[PDB]
């Protein structure tokens, strides 16, 4: 416990951990919470902004990519707009060298080696951030990366300060892709955020941005004038 | 104490740490398997990876690579440095093609993956790997051969190798048979047994064999083929 | 089994201790030594000598002393132990976090080994003050002796008023440590 | 130079007392002209010029006057008039001192935000002419910054010299009322010897100097000034 | 501590030299932008020395284009370099595309300056304008994260004068609302008296979409109501 | 909720006594203890044996130091109270405000120390004089000894009038410390 | 408010004390100790016994050892505290000038730690020569304790004058501190 093995990105622990992309793992966890569920054809993504201050207008959480591929991250923002940056760039140019929309697998292990190749070297350092990237290409999937270069084709995500609570949400809901649903999905996504939102309090009243894609549907960020109506009010 | 901080430093007996710690690391992973069969050879890989996560899908988390047609490759250890030798594996085969014209022999695709893997355990700015990599094929007039290329280089030819959290417990099992007797296809049931034994009833696993008389190209299992398991014996 | 039972138990009950110790314990007694020695006093008013007449009247304020004293250390070694239990595996690196309980033992083992002290130093009393007691007999009308008693009494009147204040001060301070360190007691690693 | 806890600086808050070790230089701004006075000491009965350390032309109307390192000011005046001729070649126009003095404060910004660089450890005062007839003293600073003074004074002690420059700084002085303002500031200089203080007058777009026999003229009003 | 390295992860999941930076932006002069239906105002904090410095010469709120400007606080030697660079980055965009440069576009590549893989910039700026879509205020920090901010201030004083603006916003407020906003909040947080030679601010109508810089005439126009 | 509110309501109690401690109950006293040792006067004006004759004189200076010596520990007591509870949670990095709380704590810990101990010293006093005088008794033409008691109340004399000026002097250390880095003590984590 | 100014006043009246020390009270009593010690007698001329006749005369000696140290203990005292409250506000970096406080405050402190205890010293002398002089009138043969009391005065004769030597040195090695480094104390 000599603690030697904390500052570089060279060292190794001698119990075979690196300590220094661990640290990164756990920046993830200092983010707003974000939940994104997968239906049969459709996915949604409810990510909750931050709005630090009072005047202060909130935060933007979710971005977009294509008109079929949406991240939404959690973690540092500077670690974040160069990653989505560093993701257009390889999704437009496959619609420019060739003509059809990218393939997702092949475009998130473009991105996991955009998080290897910063972490080898000693110079540069680890990237401190979590994507979840929600995209539809013939089957829905719901991808997400981290600091270590790592893949999981999930079904139910979840990341941020309270995110074990609305991971029990999904744990215990597994109904979610037999019925679609989609007026119904949204109210399960919505309820993952309010059943882990700051030890109960409202802060639903659009501030909570969320965002749809599917079949037909391109990355549609739902509006502020439509998800208040029912969306917000179930329970 | 002292000299374990950078690679590029000895320890006064003579041996070396900083690619003697990652031996600590790829034996706390998810573990690996892989054994020759008198019809092919035949990977595995088991994800104890449950508990931690439940909400990936039922067979996302793959870790059975290929180079090309007829060379199966896996991991064991961190799943991004190991990657990214696969990138330097597959286009080793890629340049062999495209100066030879010919498929790439396994005896000279293990040397060339083991010179840079071990390359990166020599320069103080960047860090060694952390992965340890079995490389395996089946000849039609030769039998197989497993090549277990750990950390620092060592491409040893092996003939059944277990790498990961039970390296040393399926070692004491695997010795049960020659396994240069029964088919691929008995050989699913006795590995299935070995996985119960030293972790429920879970399909987390997902082995792919090189042969079944298929072309001698690699393939998955099937849906049909992994239905049919021992759950007693 | 028997006896794993019983451990799982212990721990459990032990559990329960730190949080009714700090959740009810600890500061009901804070209100109470603050009721003794208030804060909002002016200067002058709590650490005197002004309503001082063997000193029988000592004797009663050391009674009370001891009976502060036997129950700081019979909830602190409970609520030290149950930090101890939840220490956990050592492990290289990222163990800021146990660096905090240990930062925690220690401060809760000075401020109990401090009130423990207290037992040692009322036998001082009263060993010194019999031994000059015995000189005040044997020469009568050396007047310093009879003023050294005098005085004698004055400083351990007010060494048992500044360990009140001991008492006052280290209630307060270990709580609001625990409270603002509360997430890294519990879990230091997660 | 790495950020501190506080968030200061390490390097640059250390080569800005390099500077205070030096001799002291003062430029005083007037209406059509301004007149410069830097002090410095050397060794008698050697060191046979002045070695004109200060006092340096950039161009034909330019004029700077260095503090701090005098080893170090000629790496950045001779990297000030490569760039005072490459705008000349580019603009087909005298460098203005709008131009150079916001250069000379980007070569010291330049190594302190570099990595692996010593900072520059002098401060100049820059005295020229902006496009049209107007005269703007400048004067940077080993951190980058600089601000367009009317009088400014640097190096050993260079706050009571500026306090006295405060007290008696009118609107627009006369030639010799201009100079005996620079030549009151030998307060600070030990012996107020004429051997020490090189004064130098810019005037009109014409850099010329004033002889040691005209000093002396100047400093023996001092001694009557003195009592 | 772990500040020994340029970019190294804390235990907690944080940056060091990046929070170390961020102790760096209260000390300098205050400032503070307030964002209305129409416009925008940026009022600034003149903090001169004495006589000497001369007033134009150094200011607070420098442009960026002609229809965006912006404040500075934090080291100020190293706010003409981001600055500096927002100036290329918005004309290199009026010479590919022809539109004026918006905000959040601008904003986002100023932010993209602070990419250690030198030492980090220790800038806070309050960038400002009427480009697109109705008047917007940004404010980045030297960690690169941006907010949309309706009434922000920095400098030393930020943190009185933050919730002030909370206490005296509304939603529908006009030029003469916010202008009296703008400096009825620097009278407060202040140290000395606003007169005539104190503040440096400037607005960018929504109508006309250029900025303008309030001249000492113009000051007086709005420092005598007085609320 | 009763507890809940209890508790509040003792931080905020303490926050007003610090404040007001410090603007009026401080620097009232720094003038008053300055009054007894002037720094103006000249070298051996002050410490000398002059005007000094049980010793009934040293009893009563000794019995105005008690006083100053009571009021200081109350008053020093809360105040670095004050500054313990403002601590924030331990964190790794970025606390260079809670280096000045340490520090600050030491030195308050250290004048709290200093005055703690004139109680002992005093029954010292009395100690150190009755076991030498009782010699002179029983060996009244030993001459040495009645030097002996003569300078043992004369270095008493030298040491409570060098007692009386590091009063005042530690004030005055204490106080333009807590002055000049007062922004560090109340928000340290910024 | 009224305290305020006094305050200032009094920060403002410490100042003027420290200078007036350098200038004139220090340096005399450098000379007026160094006019009882020449440094140019030749060696055993300083500490010797040939002077030497209670002790009367070691009586009278020790009222001008506790004048030395009276005056010594408050110009001292005054000059630690006007360094003290010189120190600037805590900040990070460019407090080299804090250490080279903290030199002057370390050695500062240890003369007058050393001055101060010379006041205890003397009395324990007193007290164990009153003890053994006790025993000589008890058991007037053995013949050691007659011997260790006049080997006693031949003892603290030296003492006497090293003291001396001592607070001569303390004088100039804190004069000579101060001068060298003075730009750094007050900036």
């Amino acid at each position: 416990y000599r603690n030697l093995y904390d500052t570089d990105n060279i060292i190794y622990s001698p119990e075979g951990r690196l300590y220094q992309v661990e640290y990164a793992s756990e920046a993830i966890k200092q983010g707003t919470c974000a939940v994104a569920i997968k239906s049969k054809d459709y996915v949604v993504v409810s990510g909750l902004k931050k709005c630090i201050s009072k005047l202060s207008f909130p935060q933007e959480k979710i971005f977009k990519i294509d008109d079929y591929i949406g991240i939404s991250m959690s973690g540092i923002t500077s670690d974040a707009k160069v990653l989505t940056k560093f993701m257009q760039n390889e999704c437009l140019s496959h619609k420019f060298l060739y003509n059809e929309n990218i393939n997702i697998e092949s475009l998130v292990r473009s991105v996991a080696d955009k998080y290897q190749k910063n972490t080898q070297k000693s110079s540069k350092r680890a990237f401190g951030v979590g994507l979840m990237i929600a995209a539809y290409h013939n089957e829905p999937c719901i991808f997400e990366t981290r600091p270590n270069g790592s893949y999981f084709e999930y079904d139910a995500l979840s990341f941020g300060a309270r995110s074990h609570a609305s991971k029990t949400y999904l744990e215990k809901n597994l109904h979610l892709f037999e019925e679609c649903s989609l007026e119904e999905l949204i109210l399960h996504c919505l309820k993952a955020l309010k059943c882990s939102l700051s030890s109960e309090s409202e802060l639903t009243i659009s501030n909570t941005a969320l965002a749809v894609v599917g079949k037909n549907h391109p990355w549609q960020e739902i509006s502020s004038l439509q998800l208040e109506e029912y969306l917000s009010k179930v329970k | 104490a002292g000299y374990d901080l950078s690679v590029s430093t000895f320890s006064p007996d003579g041996r070396l740490y900083q690619v003697e710690y990652i031996y600590k690391s790829i034996n706390n992973n998810n573990t690996a398997l892989c054994l020759e069969c008198k019809d092919g050879i035949i990977c595995c890989c088991i994800n104890s990876n449950m508990d931690k996560n439940k909400m990936i899908k039922k067979n996302s988390y793959n870790r059975i690579y290929h180079v090309n047609n007829n060379i199966i490759i896996t991991y064991s250890g961190f799943d991004g440095d190991a990657r990214n030798i696969i990138d330097r594996a597959r286009s080793e085969a890629n340049t062999y093609y495209y100066n030879f014209h010919t498929n790439i022999p396994l005896h000279i695709l293990v040397n060339r993956i083991s010179l840079y893997i071990h390359a990166y355990t020599l320069y103080w700015h960047m860090r060694p790997f952390a992965a340890s990599i079995i490389i395996s094929s089946f000849n039609e007039k030769d039998k197989g051969d497993i090549y277990c290329i750990e950390p620092n280089g060592a491409c040893y030819k092996y003939s059944g190798i277990v790498i990961g959290k039970n390296k040393e417990m399926f070692k004491t099992e695997i010795e049960k048979k020659d396994y240069k007797d029964i088919n691929v296809r008995d050989a699913i049931e006795d590995i299935y047994k070995f996985i119960l034994t030293s972790n429920n009833l879970q399909n987390l696993v997902n082995f792919s064999w090189i042969c079944k008389e298929s072309s001698y190209e690699f393939q998955n299992i099937h849906e049909e083929i992994l239905t049919p398991a021992l759950n007693k014996a | 089994q028997k006896i794993k039972e019983e451990y799982n138990k212990f721990k459990y009950d032990i559990t329960k201790q730190a949080i009714e110790s700090l959740r009810e314990r600890i500061p009901k007694r804070i209100i109470f030594f603050n009721n003794l020695v208030n804060v909002n006093s002016e200067p002058g008013s709590i650490l005197n000598v002004n309503d001082l007449d063997s000193h029988k009247q000592i004797y009663l304020e050391l009674e009370k002393i001891k009976t502060y004293a036997s129950e700081l250390i019979e909830i602190i070694g409970n609520i030290k132990l149950w930090i101890q239990l939840n220490v956990p595996r050592i492990e290289d690196g990222n163990n800021f976090g146990v660096g905090i309980q240990e930062e925690a033992i220690q401060e809760l083992a000075r401020v109990e080994e401090s009130a423990f002290n207290l037992y040692d130093a009322i036998v001082k009393y009263y060993m010194e003050r019999a031994k000059i007691s015995t000189k005040v007999l044997k020469y009568p009308n050396v007047s310093d002796y009879q003023e050294a008693v005098r005085e004698l009494d004055e400083k351990e009147w007010i060494h048992i008023k500044i360990t009140i204040v001991d008492m006052r001060n280290n209630y307060i301070m270990l709580y609001d440590l625990l409270y603002k360190n509360w997430e890294k007691v519990v879990k230091p690693k997660n | 130079t790495v950020f501190s806890p506080d968030g200061h600086l390490l390097q640059v808050e250390h080569a800005l007392e390099a500077v205070k070790k030096g001799g002291c230089a003062v430029a005083i701004k007037s209406s059509n002209f301004a007149v410069l006075a830097v002090e410095k000491k050397n060794i008698p009965k050697l060191q046979n010029p002045k070695t004109t350390e200060k006092l340096i032309k950039l161009d034909e109307h330019n004029c700077l006057a260095f503090a701090g390192l005098n080893a170090d000011a000629r790496v950045l005046v001779n990297k000030t008039r490569l760039e005072c001729q490459r705008y000349y070649l580019n603009m087909d126009e005298p460098a203005p001192v709008d131009y150079i003095a916001k250069y000379v404060a980007k070569v010291q910004q330049k190594f302190t935000h570099r990595g692996g660089v010593r900072p520059f450890g002098i401060a100049t005062l820059i005295a020229g002419f902006k496009n049209n007839k107007e005269i703007c003293i400048y004067q940077t600073e080993p951190s980058g910054i600089y601000a367009a003074w009317k009088a400014q004074a640097i190096g050993k002690n260079a706050k009571i010299v500026q306090e006295f420059l405060e007290k008696n700084y009118q609107e627009n002085m006369e030639q010799k009322d201009c100079i005996f303002l620079a030549l009151k500031a030998i307060f600070e200089v030990v012996e107020l010897s004429s051997k020490n203080v090189e004064v130098a007058l810019l005037t009109e777009k014409d850099l010329t100097f004033i002889e040691e026999q005209e000093i002396n003229s100047m400093v023996e009003l001092i001694d009557q000034e003195r009592t | 501590e772990y500040d020994r390295g340029v970019n190294t992860f804390s235990p907690e999941g944080r940056l060091f030299q990046v929070e170390y930076a961020l102790g760096a932006i209260k000390l300098g002069s205050t400032a503070v932008g307030i964002c209305v239906n129409d416009g925008v105002i940026l009022a600034s904090e003149r903090r001169i020395s004495s006589t000497l410095i001369e007033k134009d010469s150094v200011e607070k709120l420098l442009s960026i284009d002609d229809h965006i400007g912006c404040a500075m606080s934090g080291l100020m030697a190293d706010a003409r370099t981001l600055i500096d660079y927002a100036r290329v980055e918005c004309n290199h965009y009026k010479f590919i595309y022809n539109e004026n440069i918006n905000i959040k576009s601008c904003v986002e590549l100023i932010s993209e300056l602070a990419l250690d893989f030198s030492r980090p910039f220790g800038v806070a700026l309050l960038i400002g304008g009427v480009d697109k879509n109705g008047p917007c205020l940004w404010y980045t920090e030297p960690s690169g994260t941006n907010t949309r901010f309706s009434a922000a201030s920095i400098g030393s004083a930020q943190e009185g004068a933050e919730l002030l603006l909370q206490e005296n916003y509304k939603k529908d407020m006009t030029f003469e609302q916010a202008e009296i906003l703008a400096l009825t909040v620097l009278r407060q947080v202040m140290e000395d008296k606003l007169s005539t030679s104190n503040v440096e601010i400037c607005a960018i109508k929504k109508s006309d979409q250029t900025f303008y810089k309030y001249n000492t005439d113009d000051i007086s126009r709005i420092i005598d109501v007085l609320p």
